[PDB]
């Protein structure tokens, strides 16, 4: 809207979504973001739009998507899917700590940002060599930090929908079976 | 005579280094950017080049694996040659959404300052941008030194408009 | 150091001292005293006819 | 013979068995499938499953099925079972963009070359229907640009960006059987490095490789102007040449002592190599600008039955045109 | 206090292979 560009809140919600998806991305670095933003002009890119026009994107691409890594700028009080991964890793049993930091998987459509792979790593590795291990900069190698996610990250849901179904598709005590709520009309797995 | 022969010479610098590829960082994953802005790996940089005719007009090329940056500093020969060429780069530089290829900011001891990416090869032909390089590089001599002998040419008339009634 | 004597004045055209002379030349275009730019100049038009367009690349990518 | 499909570029190239087919990837996320109905071209499918910019393609003819892959860190391979293909999945690994695929000649692997300095060995398992990945990473230190295959289905040529030239081994012990005795080496177990070149001084980033017909034979093109034969029969020996044009992007074997190049000056050209080890420059084949082509040519194939006998051979580049040239 | 589960022990189903096929999987894609 800070362009000269309006469009409505309702009628017009499906023509910015394509602008998200296809012109979108986080940055690693903030510092070399802005210096290409203000000394270059290689971050605007020229988007048609189905009327005909032709509207330009510049820096606004990587504002946009750290709302989640900073989430006041929209007025949400909170911490950031950085740091509150870490109070949830943080706050159970000491001895299944290191399995949960070896294996944290993504899924989910709003996480195929460009970047967002490579932020969460270094996030979670300076929020954990000043939080706990202050200082001391020698053991981190031994502590061994690892986040998988693989381009297929939107269908995960259904995935393993499809593997669950497949092993468990013969023997008839996975299913309700229609005859159970005939009579109990409840369940208990 | 003089001027024709540094033409040719940057012609054909220009043309050993607008042979560029495309390429997506090996640092951050899926991020494309030119690797001559961001500076983050030695092997896919080439040496930087200058070609040069006298001790204050020379143009500074510096190559990589997908984008170029040519620097080009021009002639001043007065005050009013100054101050007329700092205004025109000053008024480019603010219209840069429309020059796709031009930097808002010059390299330091530099006027002007251009950057071409692959996209902008593949979008335009190769031959034409090195011809609108040296089409810029001349032009703008002779349109500064046409506002010269303009503005010069406007003082007379108002100062015998002036004279002529007392 | 022997460049003096180049200003004051194709030759040998071995196929490799070419790019030798490239060298030289684009080194030598970083100090400019007066009268070394246009004699410089005018050899780098000859020597790119013997040599090439491809010769520039090898200076170029000489690191 | 030019013809001209789009305006955009062509990033990449696939021809079929009969030579009827072409598979194309007009610079977006995309593959469109064109055949030949009589004597004009006319789009015949859509393939549409990326998420980002399409890499490369490639055709294995005997089985019929095309493997894709982009810079979205994902491969597919497409299968025609029914009128409309199909896709099938394939697991790399890789964290960083794909940048090349390629068949094997027994059509049972097929190699990808990657920007995380690994190389993708992938083959395929039945028991839950996926292709699985091995990977080569010891000598590699930079993103490899190039990629061919060995005659007897095991050695394989790669490029990268750290100024080297490497011969490595990819025998998978699952799918493959003992080899034979090469003059490259013996001892050949997975990932293996069997030979290195690239000591010139002044070298530059290798854009293409290939192996020639007899196996015995590589040659590769790099960013410094130069082209290059390595020799193992006699001895592991290299010659190189310095051309004086520009940069190539592309290289072909036509038989044991020809070579065809293609690249930024718009025209291909031919070399000779003799069998005394001496590379020497022949001529061009094209004898706005003077040239067919409008840009850079980005890739050459073989229209003909490839080695063994090569009669025509087929350039496509940043233009938007596809060209057909016969040395008759 | 509580064991690792941070819940009370579930004794219906302490009363009354999925393991073995996974282990394919997570061999294949890890």
């Amino acid at each position: 809207l800070l362009r000269g560009y309006a469009f409505n809140h309702s009628a017009d919600f499906e023509t910015v979504r394509m602008i998200k998806e296809k012109l979108c991305y986080v940055g690693y670095n903030i510092e070399q973001e802005q210096k290409l933003a203000l000394e270059t002009t290689v971050l605007v890119e020229s988007y048609t739009l189905p009327d005909g026009r032709i509207i330009k994107v510049g820096g606004e691409r990587f504002e946009a998507p750290e709302a989640l890594f900073q989430p006041h700028l929209i007025n949400v009080e909170g911490v950031g899917v950085a740091e509150l991964l870490f109070n949830t890793i943080q706050a159970a049993d000491i001895d299944t700590r290191s399995e949960f930091y070896k294996h944290i998987v993504l899924s989910g459509g709003s996480t195929m940002y460009p970047g967002l792979p490579s932020r969460l790593e270094r996030e979670l590795k300076q929020l954990y060599l000043e939080r706990v291990l202050k200082g001391d900069v020698e053991k981190l190698s031994k502590f061994k930090i690892r986040i998988e996610d693989p381009p297929r990250r939107k269908h995960m849901v259904f995935l393993g929908g499809a593997v669950l179904a497949d092993i468990m598709k013969d023997k008839d005590n996975f299913w309700m079976t229609r005859q159970e709520y005939q009579e109990k009309g409840v369940r208990v797995l | 005579a003089t001027l024709r022969p540094y033409l040719s010479a940057v012609r054909a610098t220009l043309q050993a280094a607008l042979c560029l590829e495309n390429f997506s960082s090996q640092v951050v994953e899926r991020h494309n950017k030119p690797e001559v802005e961001v500076r983050s790996s030695k092997e896919l940089l080439l040496q930087p080049v200058t070609i040069s005719r006298n001790e204050k007009e020379k143009v500074l090329i510096e190559g990589s694996i997908n984008s170029v940056r040519v620097s080009i500093a021009v002639k001043q020969a007065d005050e009013i040659e100054k101050i007329l060429c700092h205004k025109f780069m000053r008024f480019m530089m603010m219209r840069a959404e429309n020059f796709f290829i031009l930097r808002r900011k010059p390299v330091e001891g530099y006027d002007i300052s251009f950057l071409i990416t692959n996209f902008h090869t593949e979008q335009m032909y190769k031959h034409k941008l090195v011809d609108f390089v040296i089409h810029f590089m001349e032009e703008i001599d002779k349109e500064i030194s046409e506002m010269k002998l303009s503005v010069n040419a406007r003082a007379r008339i108002v100062a015998e408009e002036f004279l002529k009634n007392f | 150091i022997v460049l003096k004597v180049l200003i004051s004045f194709v030759q040998s055209l071995d196929k490799n001292g070419v790019d030798l002379l490239m060298k030289y030349i684009y080194k030598g275009f970083e100090s400019p005293s007066d009268n070394s730019s246009a004699v410089l100049l005018q050899w780098h038009e000859k020597a790119l006819a013997a040599g090439g367009v491809g010769s520039i690349v090898r200076v170029l990518t000489a690191r | 013979s030019l013809h001209q499909f789009l305006l955009e570029p062509i990033t990449c190239h696939a021809w079929n068995r009969d030579r009827t087919q072409i598979a194309l990837s007009p610079n977006n996320h995309e593959v469109h499938i064109y055949k030949k109905n009589g004597g004009q071209w006319v789009k015949a499918h859509e393939l549409k499953e990326h998420n980002g910019h399409i890499t490369g393609i490639d055709w294995a003819p005997k089985s019929d099925r095309i493997v894709t892959c982009g810079a979205d860190r994902n491969a597919y391979v497409w299968s025609q079972k029914d009128g409309v293909w199909k896709p099938t999945l394939v697991i790399l690994r890789i964290n960083r963009a794909a940048t090349f695929v390629k068949w094997s000649p027994l059509e049972n692997k097929f190699a990808v070359g990657s920007g995380a300095r690994l190389i993708s060995v992938c083959y395929f398992e039945s028991e839950n229907d996926w292709w699985v990945s091995k990977h080569i990473k010891k000598p590699i230190r930079s993103t490899v640009l190039s990629l061919d295959w060995h005659p007897n289905n095991v050695l394989l040529a790669a490029g990268s960006c750290d100024f080297k030239c490497r011969v490595f081994s990819a025998y998978i012990k699952e799918v493959d059987e003992k080899p034979a005795s090469t003059p490259w080496g013996s001892k050949m177990p997975f990932g293996q490095l069997m030979s290195e070149f690239g000591g010139s001084g002044t070298g530059g980033w290798v854009h293409g490789v290939s192996f020639s017909a007899s196996g015995s034979r590589l040659a590769w093109v790099s960013h410094d102007s130069t082209v290059s034969v390595a020799d193992a029969s006699k001895s592991v020996q290299v010659s190189t040449l310095k051309t004086e044009f520009l940069p190539l992007l592309s290289v072909s074997f036509v038989s044991e002592n020809s070579v065809v190049a293609a690249g930024h000056d718009c025209c291909p050209m031919l070399f000779n190599y003799d069998d005394r080890g001496c590379l020497t420059f022949v001529s061009k084949l094209d004898i706005a600008l003077e040239t067919l082509h409008q840009n850079s040519i980005t890739q050459v194939s073989i229209y003909e039955v490839d080695k063994q006998d090569c009669r025509k051979f087929c350039t496509t580049g940043i233009d938007g045109a596809m060209t057909i040239w016969d040395f008759k | 206090q509580l064991p690792v589960t941070r819940t009370k022990i579930d004794w219906n189903k302490i009363l009354s292979a999925l393991m073995e096929v996974m282990q394919k999987r997570s061999k294949a894609i890890h």
